[PDB]
């Protein structure tokens, strides 16, 4: 049917502000939620392409959020999530959107990319077309935040994120 | 109609008549962004700033029509297949081309953070370089009664290079907000 | 000199007498100050280049009156002088508009106001600067509880004020 994804897009993102993205804490208010994703992660290869027959015990099911803070717009934070039985979720892992260095596609598997902060991060999505639009969402909110920068891209079709290649060698951190 | 149809290719090409016009403009931004950025005598260094100062405010005025012209083209394609992608491709068009002014006026910022920094050290022998770097930094700063010293006329390019950094930062949040504004999908 | 205190003294009566005298339906405004400016027809927003043609100045002044039913409600005006030898006003502010004054530190003669936009004039010399930025400041501390505009590249001295009493006078 191909609008599934989105049907449970909304479900999930309420889901995601009810229990994360609306309540203050202990107390700085909540962050805004922004977008978000979900993701695959392979226990035993985190950092690479996992090998084609890892069985399913080694996957992971989480999510990929975005979002910033109250009071400054230009303070993005990446989180990372799974799902509790009691339906909300529990964030694990969260980056300062600063981290962020180097942006690649896996050209062999359809929903695999590899985020690099401080360490290299293998993740891969649900469907070739949920990799775009989310990695679209992250550089356009990088090139927002940071002064029209981008962090090191590999393997992307430039024109995604409304640039080509004089302007990407232009605003490149490196 | 069929008349109904020609008139929408009139908006098509009316869009990328100031396309190509607001890209020859950024271009022309970015010429004098290089020129200012050397060794030039005062006689026609503020005649470079005349003419950057006419072609910022051409771009913000072709950025205002063309996120109308554009916008109005996308309402038209509302129930048409083919009328849609057309006013679609002139909107990822107009992105490209605010991208690109974006990052044109980011290099030229930092250059002239770099080139107000040289200027600074010498007017402020101490501070550096914990202290220079947050005097540049962060409006307004250490302008306010560093006036000790009534060369006395060199005293206050400090402060026309400072006030440029705001000029070309609140132009970059134009930028941010009119990329946000043809991001939203606007319906009628 | 001399005849500069003679010569704002007729400028100052034949203000009054074409703008400040008769109502006009409302009494008029009651005369404060004034001082002679000139404008650049390109430029009136920056400084303008030492080869500015002369046929681009204009001989206009910026007055300072207050409806008398509120000494609060100082209004500034834009007054020319035309070959009819008659003063006629083409241009209004409301005081609570003024946000920024600057001084030029190159020309001493030019000072910048930030109304609705901004406005670069210059006076007929350095001395007359000071006069009329004195009397407009301290008219919008009179006014404006206590309250300053941002003022900038101006000896705070001037309005007997210093570093710290600036900051907390700002209307920023």
């Amino acid at each position: 049917m191909s609008n599934f994804l989105a049907e449970q897009y909304e479900r999930d993102r309420k889901a995601i502000i009810n229990c994360c993205f609306s309540r203050p804490d202990h107390g700085e208010p909540p962050n805004n939620y922004i977008t978000h994703v979900r993701i695959i992660e392979d226990s035993k290869f985190p950092s690479s392409r996992p090998p084609p027959d890892s069985k399913l015990e080694n996957k992971k099911k989480r999510l990929l959020i975005l979002s910033a803070k109250p009071n400054n717009a230009k303070l993005i934070q990446i989180h990372k999530a799974r799902e509790n039985s009691d339906g909300s979720f529990q964030i694990g892992r969260t980056w300062q959107l600063t981290e962020l260095v180097r942006v690649e596609k896996d050209l062999e598997i359809s929903e695999g990319f590899i985020l690099t902060m401080s360490k290299k991060y293998y993740w891969e999505t649900n469907s070739a077309k949920e990799r775009t639009v989310f990695i679209k969402s992250l550089i356009t909110l990088y090139i927002q935040t940071f002064e029209g920068h981008v962090p090191e891209l590999v393997n992307w079709d430039l024109s995604l994120f409304y640039l080509d290649e004089r302007s990407y060698q232009r605003a490149v951190i490196t | 109609s069929h008349m109904d149809f020609v008139a929408f290719m009139n908006k098509i090409n009316s869009i990328n008549a100031n396309l190509s016009r607001y890209e020859n403009i950024i271009n022309q931004i970015d010429a004098q962004h290089k020129d200012l950025l050397t060794q030039v005598s005062e006689e026609q260094e503020m005649e470079l700033r005349r003419s950057l100062d006419d072609y910022i405010s051409q771009a913000t005025d072709l950025q205002y029509q063309l996120k109308a012209d554009i916008k109005d083209a996308q309402r038209d394609g509302l129930h048409d297949s083919n009328k849609q992608a057309q006013a679609e491709n002139c909107r990822q068009k107009f992105l490209k081309l605010i991208q690109d002014y974006r990052i044109i006026d980011s290099n030229y910022k930092e250059e002239s953070k770099e080139q107000a920094k040289r200027q600074y050290t010498i007017i402020q022998p101490e501070a550096t370089d914990e202290e220079v770097e947050a005097a540049i930094n962060d409006v307004n700063g250490q302008q306010i009664f560093s006036q000790a010293l009534l060369a006395k006329t060199a005293l206050a390019e400090v402060q026309a290079r400072h006030q440029e950094l705001l000029k070309l930062e609140k132009t970059m949040a134009e930028l941010t907000q009119l990329f946000n504004d043809m991001e939203e999908l606007v319906i009628e």
